[PDB]
């Protein structure tokens, strides 16, 4: 765990408590709070067993996460708040193939920025452009979320926590029922593909990562894809892209100079299309899939500390420069591959 | 561009007043307002956000709302009521607002309208001139409606209103005519059907073209 | 001790010329800015042209394209506007106002606001000049005299564009007074009248004597009236 | 605001193409006011137009630049792209000049065009900057299609005198020697002018940069009524630097400084009287930057109603952070509490004065606690340092028999006078409560009360085992700083020099001595924010030390590639050469080499086997890369040594996590 506070920032606390044996029978049990200045919560009660005690290789778990994510760049999403209590239970066939179906449930708050919108004494909302009132439906929507998923994953990696070569492709369909503005029945889909293999000498490994979805239209706004961040697209600020179809790859040279330290230079290129949602913070809303992909590179440290692994991250913007920012920093652990 | 603010503003001694100026322009725009006195000529009291170091009675204040400029005056004094403009500097293009006017708040009156009918005088000369007048009717919010003939009167009415006086405070709105004398002749019943909110129901005046 | 003073203003007819002239009374005018703004008669005040000495930069605002020229020599510490082709719209005031930016590095001529404003002179563009004032002997028939109410009226009619005043016994008669400020009539001429208020008890066998000074035309009618 | 378009008109020849490749208000930039001021001067340096009027038009949410041209008449030559590329008379012959060759040669006939005057007015223009006319009036007499084009123009007076008034600081006569348009010459508007920015840059050498001209004038009878005023600071206000701060308004809490007046104002160096000489407000500037707690400082003169040489010169402060709390902690099986955790508040109470507690726990049973309090200047003082720092140390060091725990007990005190802005003398002395403690299981005590400690079979009687006792001590220190920013410097001298004698209890009960010369240095590197850094460290102490408190040598502190306490004795010489670089904001790259050895130890532990003689032999060597990144929510640095040279040790890489 790590704290910082005190003036500017608040409690920026990021704790973990994984027991990655607990009880002794391999089954993964972990506690993550995450705290961050835009607002982030984070929640996550994982618990994972690949493979029940005395069973025929039939996983099992459940992990509850709440999330206060907070976007203070929309309008119509000033605030959103997020309560998810997940179980996946999946077969393998043989010791490469995993056929998993997984349910959810999710309590959805959005909230809207104080002072830019305006309501009517007829109960309907409005915004102001450029001095005339525009009708804005879905203001501070709470809904419940049911959905489940059946999934199949694809796996060769030799070792799980620092892989070095393999293939690794999961492949979702979820189709659930939500409530709130626009009652309805949504679809999703999502292919994430994840493969290594040998580089330029030794330590040196190529890894390639390539993650596609594609949803239907009736999905909430709340639950479009988003891309951005340290784990999506680096050199953009968290949701710069937005949209029903997103499809990011990247790829990374992991070098391993010592048991401690790790250099990764990575270059990844993505962008979600065809958002058509109400809130106008998106201004970048681009048709014609497959065009405007916006591409990232930088060089990364992955270093193995004695208390635990850390990530840092450093992407410069290149190719179509639409954002004129230029470095960029990320704190994490684990690995994007 | 326009910066259009509100024309009309009514307040009282003492009172808070404000007035918004919109604007359409880059983040580089400032603007400044003066207190037109009615008389001799207008006075800075505002450069951007900020007074004029001389003359102030640390009333006047004001800031920018997004595109709305608004002033923040203190309680209202005698000589503050006066013609408030507004302006924006762009690169090298100086706007003003339509400009507003301040003054009293009070009750209402009823006036007494007269008809003077042209002398001799201008009858020889072709020219009619009938006139009306309202006085004592302080709250303005003017609104006159003319008719000759007993039926109707249109545009020919001139309008001439003078602003609150220095001890009444009222209005004394006159609207003279200039038609022709084949006109004046023709007709029958002359007549200026006047009536607002401080006139309450409309009065009617009659003048048959019978005066001895 | 700074002040400006306008000068050069006249009575001109439609497509004529002159020339204002702005004289300065402390500052120099190769640092200020000098910006001329008038003010239609009853409307608000619209920005002419402005010449920024140190930089020479002399453009007008929009009405003032290719008509008029502002030109200001820093040997008299004078600006001069040059009028020509004047319309309608032209007859009003013309104030000279010299732009102040707080920062006192004058290589910093941005305007900021106009502090020190000139006295304002009146140019007036109307035709049918020099005409007599033509006042109308406005006599009313009292048969109204109730107390307090009596309208009694100067009307002045088709006279020549001037500050007229109009009188009541010299003025003595001034309680209700309502001497409106002249309205131009239609054509080519202003026109104006006045009201006063008298008791009952007076009825209209009161002398009440109305008095007219058309100064300018050097013109002076004293008139009365009787019901 | 960013850009959707940039819509250029009135461009009708002057390319597009080569203005948008000279632009750089590209799509999608940024608006700031310094970026179109430099836009601004690097399109009227280009030369590709005269007279530019460029308003920004806000468009789609963005900025559209549209750029007005006025372009001049002489670039069409360059021939890759260019500019803006029946008449019968001009009329009007002038007096001084003829007008007709003067303008059918240079002006007419080739920018006057026979019509169109805007290469006339241009022309006149050119009159002004030869300055031999003063006013040119073109009156276009056009009849019957052809037209005489009538100038009529006016002519400048040669200069009778030039008079200057109100100079002040600058002799009449080097102002006159200065002048290009000299009496005898006729009158020239242009020379005029860059006479005048020519006097204006003089005044800026010589050292003031806050003059303005006022009147440049001359009246009829030729005399140049030259006004210079000089500009005296009447009054310096301070208020902070109002920037872009994004999420917070001008709120009375956000626009007042924490820093007290006091603070700011025995730092200003400008003083009321004198003509801003520049040198002064660098001065000021640097000290306020040495400061610390301020990142940028920005002048801004404002004119007084009523007083024209008055300057009301107002201060603009930027504010960095005040408080802080850092803390990281990793725990559960393998090591404890491995917690590092600070309060540090280099702002407290706004006097500047430092405060800071500081908490620090490791695997190998560290503990530590401090409780800093330092004040540079106190309050309405001639610069009296004073300040006291609480520090509890749970050593712990396992590799050594007699010394495995050590327990520290802290409470020093520092008092210093500054002789000048660089010189610092100060006397601190401190109190301590050391215990020592020796490493169960392997020393042995018999009945008779002795300790023995068994090597090949036999026993050797070890005094000093279990040691407790008081420590007090002073020393009287100078240091020599001449550094210009204390958390990131760049350039200068650090040099510290303290002698320390002190009283200790305990076994051998006497009177100690220590002496220590520390040196740090800075200069420019190879390039841009390549800094090279150079730090020796000195110090010698007599052998009537205690052994818990001779010098230690290794760690991240003092030599990598080493474990702590690799090296000990009572002669101790470190140096280390370090290149950092600034790549960014918010991290930078550092490669040290480091090189020392203590020496002369004769201690009674047998766990130091490397006690060497000869000072200045067998000095280990180490050399590695290393990171420290300027983390939004605070520093810290990275460092990874390779121990080359002599491999006593045979270890490869190390780790050191540190501010």
């Amino acid at each position: 765990g790590g704290v910082a506070y005190g003036s500017e920032t608040g409690f920026l606390g990021t704790l973990s408590l994984k027991d990655s044996n607990w009880r002794g029978k391999n089954q993964q049990f972990g506690f993550t709070f995450e705290k961050s200045n835009k607002n982030y919560t984070g929640f996550a009660l994982d618990f994972y067993d690949p493979w029940i005690k005395d069973t025929d290789r039939v996983s099992w778990g459940w992990g509850a996460y709440r999330t206060s994510y907070g976007d203070e760049d929309s309008i119509l999403f000033h605030e959103i708040d997020t309560i998810g209590f997940r179980t996946n239970i999946g077969k393998g066939l043989g010791k490469n193939f995993t056929l998993s179906l997984g349910t959810k449930v999710e309590y959805i708050k959005e909230k809207h920025e104080d002072g830019k919108l305006r309501q009517a004494n007829n109960g309907k909302w409005y915004y102001k452009e450029k001095n005339k009132w525009r009708e804005i439906e879905g203001v501070d929507d709470k809904y419940w979320l049911w959905s489940i998923y059946p999934y199949i994953s694809y796996d060769t990696r030799n070792n799980y926590l620092n892989p070095t070569s393999g293939f690794y492709g999961k492949f979702q369909v979820e189709a659930g029922h939500a409530g709130g503005y626009k009652s309805g029945n949504f679809g999703n889909a999502t292919l994430e593909l994840r493969t290594y293999h040998k580089g330029l000498f030794k330590n040196n490994i190529f890894a390639y990562k390539v993650v596609g979805g594609v949803a239907t239209n009736n999905t909430k706004e709340s639950q479009k894809f988003w891309v951005g961040g340290g784990n999506s697209l680096r050199g953009y600020d968290g949701g710069f892209f937005k949209g029903s179809q997103k499809l990011v790859a990247t790829i990374e040279n992991r070098t391993q100079l010592n048991d401690i330290i790790g250099l990764v230079v990575f270059a990844d290129a993505g962008r979600a299309w065809k958002q058509n949602g109400r809130d106008p913070s998106y201004t970048r809303d681009n048709s014609r899939f497959g065009h405007n992909i916006g591409t990232t590179a930088g060089v990364g440290i992955r270093l193995n500390t004695p208390i635990g692994p850390l990530r840092f991250d450093f992407g410069w913007p290149v190719g179509n420069k639409m954002d004129d920012d230029g470095m960029k920093f990320y704190f994490n652990m684990g690995q994007s591959f | 561009q326009m910066t259009q603010s509100p024309s009309s503003l009514s307040a009282s001694v003492g009172d808070r007043v404000t007035i918004t100026c919109r604007a359409s322009q880059s983040v580089s725009s400032a603007v400044a307002w003066y207190q037109q006195k009615p008389g001799k000529a207008p006075k800075l009291l505002i450069y951007s956000a900020s007074s004029l170091y001389s003359g102030v009675p640390s009333r006047f204040s004001g800031s920018r709302s997004g595109t709305d400029f608004t002033l923040t005056i203190s309680s209202l004094q005698p000589e503050d009521f006066a013609t408030y403009y507004c302006q924006q500097f762009s690169q090298r293009l100086v706007t003003f607002g339509q400009g507003t006017k301040v003054e009293i708040k009070r009750t209402v009156a009823a006036p007494s309208v007269f008809i003077f009918p042209p002398s001799d005088s201008q009858l020889k000369s072709g020219t009619a001139s009938v006139v009306c007048l309202l006085n004592n009717f302080y709250p303005r919010e003017a609104k006159v409606q003319w008719k000759v003939d007993n039926a109707l009167q249109s545009g020919n009415s001139q309008e001439s209103v003078t602003e609150q006086d220095s001890k009444d405070s009222t209005y004394s709105l006159s609207s003279t005519l200039t038609l022709s004398k084949a006109d004046y002749e023709k007709h029958k019943v002359y007549a200026c059907e006047v009536t607002h909110q401080g006139l309450s129901s409309p009065v009617t005046k009659s003048f048959n073209r019978g005066e001895c | 001790e700074v002040q400006l003073v306008e000068s050069g203003g006249g009575l001109v007819q439609p497509g004529g010329s002159l020339r204002l002239s702005c004289a300065a009374s402390g500052f120099n005018v190769y640092s200020s800015s000098i910006h001329w703004v008038r003010q239609a008669p009853g409307k608000g005040l619209e920005w002419v042209a402005s010449i920024y000495s140190y930089y020479g930069s002399t453009y007008y605002a929009d009405s003032v394209k290719g008509r008029f020229t502002i030109s200001a020599d820093t040997s008299k510490n004078t600006a001069y506007l040059q009028m020509n082709s004047l319309r309608a719209e032209d007859t009003a005031v013309y104030y000279c106002a010299r732009g102040y930016s707080s920062y006192w590095l004058k290589s910093h001529q941005w305007p900021y606001g106009f502090d020190y404003w000139g006295q304002g002179t009146l140019v007036t563009v109307s035709s049918a000049s020099t005409k007599g004032p033509s006042v109308f002997p406005l006599a009313p028939s009292s048969k109204s005299t109730s107390g307090g109410t009596a309208a009694l009226g100067c009307l002045v009619k088709d006279y020549f564009p001037e500050p007229v005043t109009v009188s009541w016994n010299s003025g003595a008669l001034t309680s209700g007074v309502h001497t409106f400020p002249a309205v131009l009539q239609s054509s080519g001429l202003y026109s104006l009248s006045s009201v006063v208020t008298v008791p009952s008890s007076s009825l209209g066998t009161q002398t009440y004597i109305c008095n007219v000074n058309h100064k300018p035309s050097n013109t002076k009618v004293d008139k009365k009236v009787e019901p | 605001l960013p850009i959707k378009s940039v819509e250029v008109v009135n461009n009708q020849q002057v390319p597009a193409s080569l203005i948008k490749n000279t632009l750089k208000l590209k799509e999608g930039a940024k608006f700031s006011t310094e970026a179109l001021l430099a836009d601004f001067n690097a399109l009227k340096e280009t030369g590709y137009f005269e007279d530019v009027i460029l308003q920004p038009v806000s468009y789609d949410g963005g900025v559209r630049i549209v750029v007005d041209v006025v372009e001049k008449e002489n670039v069409v030559d360059l021939l890759k792209e260019k500019g803006v590329a029946v008449l019968s008379s001009v009329k009007f012959t002038g007096n001084k000049r003829v007008t007709t060759s003067e303008l059918l040669d240079i002006t007419q006939l080739k920018a006057g065009e026979y019509f169109s005057r805007s290469r006339v007015e241009d022309a006149q223009r050119r009159l002004l900057a030869t300055g031999k006319f003063s006013e040119v009036r073109p009156d276009a007499q056009v009849a019957n299609g052809k037209m005489a084009l009538s100038f009529e123009v006016v002519e400048n007076p040669i200069v009778k005198s030039v008079i200057i008034t109100g100079n002040n600081t600058i002799p009449t006569s080097t102002i006159m020697s200065e002048l290009t348009t000299k009496p005898g010459s006729v009158q020239n508007y242009n020379n005029l002018r860059e006479d005048r920015d020519k006097i204006l840059g003089l005044y800026q050498a010589q050292g003031y940069t806050l003059v303005n001209i006022t009147d440049m004038s001359t009246d009829e009878n030729g005399t140049l009524h030259i006004s210079i005023v000089e500009g005296i600071v009447r009054r310096i206000e301070v208020k902070k630097m109002v920037t872009k701060q994004k999420g917070n308004r001008r709120t009375p809490n956000d626009d007042v400084l924490k820093t007290k007046d006091y603070v700011i104002d025995r730092e200003i160096e400008i003083q009321p009287g004198k003509i801003f000489n520049v040198k002064e407000y660098d001065a000021t500037v640097d000290n306020l930057m040495r400061l610390g707690i301020f990142k940028n400082v920005k002048y801004e003169a404002r004119s007084i109603p009523g007083d024209p040489e008055g300057i009301d010169l107002i201060l603009l402060i930027d504010e960095d952070r005040t408080a802080e709390l850092q803390g990281g902690v990793a725990y559960g099986s393998e090591t404890g509490f491995l917690g590092t955790l600070s309060l540090k508040d280099s702002n407290w109470r706004g006097k500047n004065q430092q405060f800071g507690f500081t908490f620090e726990k490791s695997n190998k049973n560290y503990t530590g606690f401090a409780l800093d309090f330092y004040d540079p200047w106190i309050k309405d003082t001639d610069r009296v340092s004073w300040g006291w720092g609480a520090y509890r140390t749970s050593y712990g060091d396992e590799d050594s028999i007699l010394f495995h725990e050590i327990d520290t007990i802290g409470f020093r005190t520092n008092i210093g006078k500054g002789l000048g802005k660089n010189f610092t003398l100060s006397l601190g002395t401190k109190v301590e409560y050391i215990k020592e403690k020796h490493e169960d299981g392997k020393l042995r005590q018999a009945n008779n009360g002795k300790w023995y400690y068994k090597e090949k079979n036999k026993w050797r009687e070890i005094e000093g085992v279990d040691d407790k006792y008081w420590l007090w001590s002073i020393y009287p220190y100078i240091s020599y700083d001449t550094r210009n920013n204390y958390l990131n410097p760049t350039s200068g001298f650090y040099g510290k020099f303290q002698v320390e004698a002190g009283h200790a209890g305990g076994y051998k009960s006497g009177n100690f001595g220590n002496a220590t010369l520390e040196l740090r240095t800075y200069h420019k590197g190879l390039f841009k924010n390549n800094i090279f850094a150079y730090k020796v460290v000195g110090g010698v102490a007599t052998n009537n030390t205690k052994e818990s408190q001779k010098f230690w040598v290794g760690g991240g502190n003092s030599l990598r590639g080493y474990d702590g306490g690799f090296f000990k004795g009572s002669q101790k010489l470190v140096a280390t050469i370090e290149n950092r670089t600034q790549l960014n904001d918010i991290i930078g790259l550092v490669v040290f080499a480091d090189a020392g050895r203590a020496w002369k130890q004769n201690g009674r532990d047998p766990s130091y086997t490397r006690d060497n003689s000869r000072f200045g032999h067998n000095i280990g060597t180490t050399a590695g890369v290393g990171i420290r990144l300027n983390t939004p929510i605070g520093p810290l640095r990275f460092d990874f040594g390779w121990p080359v040279g002599n491999k006593m040790d045979d270890d490869g890489m190390k780790f050191y996590f540190n501010m």
